[PDB]
C-alpha cells in the first residue's frame, strides 16, 4: 500500500494546488475532491449543499449534485435557478447542519429526518447516506454527502475516517473562499459608508436630494440589478378646515394601510434606479398604485410594519401578488427582492428602500441584508442633517421677517420728515418729490438752527434748553457744516430720514437716550472744528467719524457690558468681546444698508470700504477697556509729536502712518464719549445725577433678577457716596484723556479746564459728606 | 395566504463620555476698573 | 529520498497547513526546517514585507532556521528585527522584481548587502531568494544559504524550493486574507460608530471630535493617542495689529500652517489606554506637553503630511522622549501623525497615534484606517459650522424681535393719554391704585357706545380719529363685560389696544381703520345681530380680540404677490401666507406679560383662546371661505327647519365644529363688511381698496416684470364699478344672504349690500353709455 | 533632514446627478373668477 499512500498524498497535493489558480472557482476543487472521495469509498452521486441564511433563519441549497468519477464539472454544477432549498428543521441535511456533527445513516427509512423531495424530483432512489457539515469558526458553510454505496449496504468507520480526512482539505478550501468573500463584503460595506458620509456632509440639503446623492454614489457597491426608494408623507396632523368634514360626518373616515406611528401610508415620491441596462434613473412624483414597485404589497407591508423582507422566488409567492411576467416592455423579471425601512430618530418610517434581483443569480444572503441595513441606518441618521437644514431655513426666514418689521417700525415716516424738510409749505409742491436737489438744500438750510447761535461750536454746549426735534435739526446742521453733503452728493431727504431713524433707534433710557448720542456727536464736531483735529483727517474721514459718533450708542438698553455677560443676554452670546459696542456697530451698518437710509449712497466702493472700517474703529473704540489698553500708545504718539517745533511736520508725522490716525481717532471717540465731565457745573451736576440714576436702576434690576449684590457705584443705598466716587472717576479715567489732548493740542485746553473745575465741586460735596458723619 | 416570516430591525446595536465636563491691564488699575464696571 | 518517506513527509506538511487555530509563523518554521534537510543547507530565513509612507521595505521574521531548531530562538521580535529598503540587498531586489533569484559568489553580486554579515558575524557565499507573491503584493521573501559539500546549488534545488514555497504561499495567503478582513471590519466599524456619534446631535468641534474619537477607541489598536486642535482665527482685530503695525513688537516668527496661521494648539485631548484608561482635556497646553515635546505635531501642522515613524527616539530631527515620560514606564516606540483638514483644506487639528498594541511598527493598513478616520472627522465639520451658524441666526432673530417690541409697544405717555390716572388720582408716580378705581375712571373717560353708534351696522369710522378708534375699542371690550369677569388689567388692556394700533402699518386700505371696522362689525354681530347666543363670554372675548388683530401688519400686498415675489413670508408659510403671519404676530404680542389681556385665565381657557384665534384669523382669507361655503349653507338649512329657537341653539352649541364654521363665516362677513355700509362710506372704502390693489399692480409691473390682472391695473380704473358688481354677485352676496336667512336681525346688513349693488350698477351703466359712443 | 512622509490622499474622494432637475378644490366656473379677484 506504499503506492496507495504515495498516490493519495500526490492527489491531495494537487487538490491543494488547485486553489492557487487565480480566476477559477472553489467549486472546481470541491468537485475534484468529491470525485476522488467517491472513488475512494466506492460510492456514487456525491453531493455538496451550501448553507445560506435569509430573514434570520438558516437554510441549505444545492451546489453540487450527481458527482461521479469521470464526470463533467459544468454538468454536475447546479445553477441558482435549479437549486432546491431546504430549511434546517426538514431533511437529513438540515439536521446535519443543525447538529454540526457527522451523521451516517445506513437505512434512510428508519430516520424521521428523511426528506424524499429530491427522490421524487428526479426519480432517484436513496438507501444509504453519510453527511458532514463543514464548520469553521462555529459556523456551517456546506454539507457534504456520500450516498448509495454500490458494493455494500453500510458505511463503515474506515469510510467515515477517509471522509473526515478529505473534507478537512475541503474545509480548508471553503475557509479560504469564505474569508475572501467576507473580505469583499466588508470592503463593499466600508466603501458604502465612506461614500455616503462624503455625500451627506458635502452640502446641507433636503431628504430627497441627500438620499438621491447617497444612493447614486453607492450604486456601484449595492451590486443589484435594480432598486428604488419610496418616501412617505410625514404630515402627522391635519388642518382644522380639512378636519371639519371628517368631524361633521360628511366624509367617511379613512380605512386602509397605516404607518405604525399612525400616519397614512402615502408614498409621495419614488426614485427608480435602473442598472440592468442604459443606467436609467426616473423620479415619479405622486406615483400611482399601478407603479411596478407598488404593484406588489411589499413596500406597503414594509411601511405598515417596519420589517426587513427578504424574498426569493418572489412571483411564486401567493400573498404579495408579484408580477410573474416581465415588468416592462424591456425584458426584466423580478426574481429576488429585499425591502427595508428607513427610520427617523423618533422611530417613524420615513421611506422604504427596495432592492431587486442580484447581479448574479444567487438570492439575497444575510450579508446583503447586512450591507443594505447599514446603508438604511446611515440614511436614517442623516435625516438629522435634513431636519437641521429645514430648521435653519425657518430661522433665516423668521429673522428676515423680524428685521424687516423692525426696520419699518424704526424708519421715519414721511410725516416726520415733513416736519423737518417742509417741501410743501415752501415750494407748494405735492407729496411726490420732483424738486431739484439744490432747491431742497436751499430750503433746508433756511429752516435749520444757526450754527453760530446755540453754541454748536463750543465745548460748553448744553442740550437742556433744546427739545429732541431741535436736536435732530441741529445734527443735520452739523452734517451741513463740515461740507460733506455737497462734496459727496448725498441726498438731503436721505440724510433727514437717516438722522430721524437714528434718533428713533435710541431708546427712552435715563442717560443713554438720544440726547447722549447727540452730545457725543456734537463733541466730535467741536473736537474736529474748534479743536483743530480736522487737519489730521480728510473730509470723508470726518464724515464717517461724525456719523459713527452719532450712532455710537444706538439701541442702548441702559445696562452695561457686565450685565450683558452676567445675565447671559443674546447680545453676549452673539458677540464675545465689546458686546454693546459690536451691537451698536452692527445696527448702524444695518441702518446704512437700506438705500433710503444709506447716507453714503453716492460715494465710491473704496470710499465705502474706508467708511465702514472707520465706522468699526470709531464705534468699537468707545469700549473703555480698549481705551485703558491703548492710552499708553496714544501717550507715546503725543510725546513724539510734542518735540517737533513745526506744525506741518507734526501733521506729516501723523498722516503718513494710518495706525497713528486710527489711534488718535479711538481716543478722540473716547474723549467725546466722556465729554459730560467737562461741561459747566450745572450741566455736569444734572448729567451726573442722570448717570447715577441709570446706574442705580441697573443695580436694582441686577439685585431683583440676578440675585447679586451691586457694587457701591451701582447701588442706590450708597447714593450719598456719589460725590466722592465721582472724584475717583475724574482722577482715574477722564483726566488722562483730557491732559494728553491738552498737551497734544492747546485748543482742547478748555475741556480739561472744565474737568478741573468739576473736580473742585465734587470735592466740596465730598468733604461736606465727611463732615456729615 | 399568509406573509412569510421576516426579521426585525437591529436597533439594539446602537440603542445606547468622560472628560466632557470642561469641553463645551495694569496691576494697580484692576481694583479701580472693577470698581467702575469697566471690565 | 524514497517515495514512501516523501509521501509521509507530504502528509506531514499537509497536516501542518491545517492550523485549526494557532500562528502562521509555526507552520512557516516547520516547512523551512523540513526544507533545509531536503536542501542540505542551513540558516533559512523569512523577511516579511511592509510599506510605510508609501515606501516598501523588508524586515526579518525568522532567522537561523536549521533542521530541528526550537522555534523560540528562531523567531525575531519587533524589538530586534532589521529592516532593509528595497534598494538595499538581494532581498530588496527580489521583492522589487517579484522573481526567483539564485546567484553564486555573492561577493561579486551588485545587489548583495553585508550589513547582516557584520551584524551577526556569519559569512554567506551561495543563496536562494524567492518572494511569496499574491495579488501583485509580495508577502515574504524566503532565503536558503550556504550549501554544504557543493556549490552552484542545482535546478532541482530550486524545484523543491518552489514546491515547498507553495505550502508557504498557502499559509501566508490564508493569514494575509484573514488580516485584511479584520482590518476592513475595523474600518467599517470605525466609520459606522463615528457616523452614529456625529449624527447624535449638533455640537461644536471639541465635543463632536471627542465623542467620535472616544467611541472608536476599541478599533484603533494604539496604546495611546491624542488630538490637538489649532486656533482657527484667520485675521486679528485692529487694536491687536496696532502694536505690530507700529513696529513696537517684532512680528511673529516660527511655525506656521500652510494657510499662514500661527501653530497654536488651543486644546489637546489625550486618550491613555495602556493601563488605566483616562481622558485628559488640557486647554491651552504648555510646550512641555508629551505630545508636543517632539516637533511631530508641529511638523504635521506646518506641512500636512501623514508621518509614520518606527523607533522614534532613535531619530535625530525629532526630540522624542528616550525615557519614560509619565513616570508609568511608558516609552514612545512608534508614532503615526495625521492632519484633519477643513473643506477649504485648512488644518483644524493633528491626530497622533502612538505605539501599536501588537508592538509592530505602523504599516500601510493602520495608515489606511487612521486616514479614513481623519478624513471622516474633516468632513464632519459641516455639522459644527452649521451649529455655529444656527446659534448666530437664533441670537440675531431674538435680538431683532426684542428691538421690534420696544419699538412697537406703546410708551407710558401714550397709556397716560387714555388712562389719565394722574389728572384724576393725584398719584403721578406708580400705579399702586386699586383696579376698581382704574375701571371706574376709564369708564368715565371712554365714549358712550350709544352716541357714537357703536352698536349699529351703519357705523362709520370717518368722523373719528385713530385715538378715538382706540378709545372705542376699549369701550367695546368693556361693553361685553369680559374685563370684570376675567379680571383683565385695565392698563394691560389699554396697552394691548395701543400696541395693536401701532402694529398696523400705514398702507392705503389695510390700516388700523380696517382692523377697527372689522372688530366693531363683529361686536355688532355679537350684540345687535344676536349671534352671541351660541357663544360663551370667553369665546366672545377671544373673537373680538382676534377680530381686532385679523389684518395686523399687512404689508399692502396680496398672497399671490407673496408667492410670486418669493418673499420670506411665502418661504416660511406655505399656504394662507399673510393670515398665518397675522396669527403669528398676534400670538407674539400676546406672549408678553405687559400685553397679555388673557393673563388671568386657566391653561384650558388660554388654549381655547389660542385655538379660537387661529380659527378666526386663518378663516379671514377668501380661499377657505370659498371652499367651506357649502357646510355653512347646510348648517343654516338645518337650523331653518326647527320649530323653536332653543332647539336651534342647542343644535348649534352641542357640536364645536358648527360653532367653528359659524365663527369662520362671521370672520368672512366682517372682513367684507364694507360692502354693507351706506353709499357715502362704501364709495370711499371702494376707492381705498382699488388704490391699494393698483399699488400692488404697479409693484408687479415694476418689480416682477409681469402684466397685472384687470383688477390691479390702473388703466382699467374705469372698469372699477362693473368689477365691484361682480364682487358683490360672487363673494359677498352668498354670505350675507345666508346670514340674513340664519338671523333676521342681520337682515339690514344684507339689505345694505343690495342697495350698494344698485349704485354699483348705475355707475356701470354710465360707463356702458360712455363706451357705446 | 526629516524622513520622507506620505502625501495626503484627496483626489480619489474629491469626486450633475441624473434626475436631480425635478428633485428639489373649487368648481368649474369658480376657477376663473377666483383668479379675477386674486382669491387663489
Ligand atoms: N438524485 C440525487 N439525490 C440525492 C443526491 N445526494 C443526496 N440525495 C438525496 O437528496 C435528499 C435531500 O434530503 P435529505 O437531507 O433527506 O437527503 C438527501 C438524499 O437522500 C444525489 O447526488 N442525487
Ligand atoms: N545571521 C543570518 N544572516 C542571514 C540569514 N539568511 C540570510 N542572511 C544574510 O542576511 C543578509 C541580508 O541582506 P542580503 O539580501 O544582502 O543578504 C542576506 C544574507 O547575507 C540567516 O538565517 N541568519
Ligand atoms: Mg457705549
Ligand atoms: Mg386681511
Ligand atoms: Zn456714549
Ligand atoms: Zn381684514
Amino acid at each position: 500500500s506504499e503506492l496507495t499512500q504515495v498516490e493519495e498524498s500526490a492527489l491531495c497535493l494537487e487538490l491543494l494546488w488547485t486553489v492557487q489558480e487565480e480566476g477559477g472557482t472553489p467549486e472546481q476543487g470541491v468537485h475534484r475532491a468529491l470525485q476522488r472521495l467517491a472513488h475512494l469509498l466506492q460510492a456514487d452521486r456525491c453531493s455538496m449543499f451550501l448553507c445560506r441564511s435569509r430573514n434570520g433563519i438558516p437554510e441549505v441549497a444545492s451546489r453540487l449534485l450527481d458527482v461521479t468519477p469521470t464526470s463533467k464539472f459544468e454538468d454536475n454544477l447546479v445553477g441558482p435557478d435549479k437549486e432546491v432549498v431546504f430549511p434546517l428543521d426538514i431533511g437529513i441535511v438540515g439536521w446535519a447542519a443543525h447538529t454540526k456533527k457527522t451523521h451516517n445513516v445506513p437505512d434512510v427509512k428508519k430516520n424521521s429526518h428523511f426528506s424524499d423531495f429530491m427522490d421524487k424530483q428526479t426519480g432517484y432512489v436513496t438507501k444509504n447516506l453519510l453527511a458532514t457539515p463543514i464548520v469553521v469558526g462555529k459556523e456551517v458553510l456546506a454539507v457534504i454527502m456520500a450516498v448509495n454505496k454500490v458494493n455494500a449496504s453500510e458505511f463503515s468507520k474506515q469510510d467515515e475516517e477517509v471522509f473526515s480526512k478529505y473534507l478537512n482539505f475541503v474545509s480548508i478550501i471553503l475557509r479560504l473562499h469564505h474569508t475572501s468573500y467576507m473580505y469583499n463584503i466588508e470592503s463593499r460595506r466600508s466603501q458604502i459608508l465612506m461614500w455616503s458620509a462624503n455625500k451627506v456632509f458635502e452640502e446641507l440639503t433636503d431628504v430627497e436630494r441627500q438620499f438621491h446623492k447617497a444612493l447614486y454614489t453607492v450604486r456601484s457597491y449595492l451590486n443589484c440589478e435594480r432598486y428604488s426608494i419610496g418616501l412617505l408623507d410625514m404630515t402627522k396632523e391635519k388642518e382644522f378646515y380639512d378636519e371639519w368634514p371628517i368631524k361633521l360626518g360628511e366624509v367617511e373616515p379613512y380605512k386602509g394601510p397605516k404607518t405604525p406611528d399612525g400616519r397614512e401610508v402615502n408614498f409621495y415620491k419614488i426614485i427608480d434606479y435602473i442598472l440592468h441596462g442604459k443606467e436609467e434613473i426616473k423620479v415619479i412624483p405622486t406615483p400611482p398604485a399601478d407603479h411596478w414597485t407598488l404593484i406588489s404589497g411589499l413596500p406597503t407591508y414594509v411601511a405598515e410594519n417596519g420589517f426587513i423582507c427578504n424574498m426569493m422566488n418572489a412571483p411564486a409567492d401567493e400573498y404579495f401578488t408579484f408580477q410573474k411576467g416581465p415588468v416592462d416592455e424591456t425584458g426584466w423579471v423580478i426574481k429576488n427582492v429585499l425591502s427595508l425601512p428607513i427610520v427617523n430618530k423618533k422611530e417613524d418610517i420615513v421611506g422604504v428602500a427596495t432592492f431587486y434581483n442580484r447581479k448574479d443569480g444567487k438570492p439575497f444572503d444575510e450579508h446583503d441584508e447586512y450591507i443594505t441595513e447599514t446603508l438604511t441606518q446611515f440614511l436614517g441618521w442623516s435625516l438629522l442633517n435634513t431636519d437641521t437644514y429645514d430648521k435653519m431655513n425657518k430661522l433665516e426666514n423668521r429673522k428676515d421677517i423680524a428685521q424687516e418689521m423692525l426696520m419699518n417700525q424704526t424708519k421715519a415716516t414721511p410725516e416726520e420728515i415733513k416736519s423737518i424738510l417742509k417741501f410743501q409749505e415752501k415750494l407748494n409742491v405735492d407729496v411726490i418729490d420732483d424738486c431739484e436737489e439744490k432747491q431742497l438744500v436751499a430750503i433746508l438750510k433756511e429752516d435749520l438752527p444757526d450754527p453760530r447761535s446755540a453754541e454748536l461750536y463750543e465745548f460748553r454746549f448744553s442740550d437742556f434748553p433744546l427739545t429732541e426735534h431741535g436736536l435732530i435739526k441741529c445734527g443735520i446742521r452739523l452734517f451741513f457744516e463740515i461740507n460733506v453733503v455737497e462734496k459727496f452728493k448725498v441726498p438731503v431727504e436721505v440724510l433727514t430720514r437717516w438722522m430721524y431713524t437714528v434718533r428713533k433707534g435710541y431708546r427712552a433710557v435715563t442717560y443713554h437716550n438720544w440726547r447722549h448720542g447727540f452730545n457725543v456727536g456734537q463733541t466730535m464736531f467741536t473736537l474736529l472744528m474748534t479743536g483743530r483735529l480736522k487737519k489730521y483727517y480728510t473730509d470723508l474721514e470726518a464724515f464717517a467719524m461724525l456719523a459713527a459718533a452719532f450712532c455710537h450708542d444706538i439701541d442702548h438698553r441702559g445696562t452695561n457690558n457686565l450685565y450683558q455677560m452676567k445675565s447671559t443676554s443674546p447680545l453676549a452670546r452673539l458677540h464675545g468681546s465689546s458686546i454693546l459696542e459690536r451691537h451698536h456697530l452692527e445696527y448702524s451698518k444695518t441702518l446704512l444698508q437700506d438705500e433710503s437710509l444709506n447716507i453714503f449712497q453716492n460715494l465710491n466702493k473704496r470710499q465705502f470700504e474706508t467708511v465702514i472700517h472707520l465706522f468699526e474703529v470709531a464705534i468699537i473704540a468707545t469700549d473703555l477697556a480698549l481705551y485703558f489698553k491703548k492710552r499708553t500708545m496714544f501717550q507715546k504718539i503725543v510725546d513724539a509729536c510734542e518735540q517737533m517745533q513745526t506744525e506741518e511736520e507734526a501733521i506729516k508725522y501723523v498722516t503718513v502712518d494710518p495706525t497713528k490716525k486710527e489711534i488718535i481717532m479711538a481716543m478722540m471717540m473716547t474723549a467725546c464719549d466722556l465729554s459730560a465731565i467737562t461741561k459747566p457745573w450745572e450741566v455736569q451736576s444734572q448729567v451726573a445725577l442722570m448717570v447715577a440714576n441709570e446706574f442705580w436702576e441697573q443695580g436694582d434690576l441686577e439685585r431683583t433678577v440676578l440675585q447679586q449684590q451691586p457694587i457701591p457705584m451701582m447701588d442706590r443705598n450708597k447714593r450719598d457716596e456719589l460725590p466722592k466716587l465721582q472724584v475717583g472717576f475724574i482722577d482715574f479715567v477722564c483726566t488722562f484723556v483730557y491732559k494728553e489732548f491738552s498737551r497734544f493740542h492747546k485748543e482742547i485746553t478748555p475741556m480739561l479746564s472744565g474737568l478741573q473745575n468739576n473736580r473742585v465741586e465734587w470735592k466740596s460735596l465730598a468733604d461736606e459728606y465727611d463732615a456729615k458723619m | 395566504k399568509g406573509p412569510p416570516k421576516f426579521k426585525q430591525r437591529q436597533t439594539r446595536q446602537f440603542k445606547s463620555i468622560p472628560g466632557m465636563e470642561g469641553l463645551g491691564f495694569n496691576h494697580l488699575e484692576l481694583h479701580e476698573l472693577a470698581q467702575y464696571g469697566i471690565i
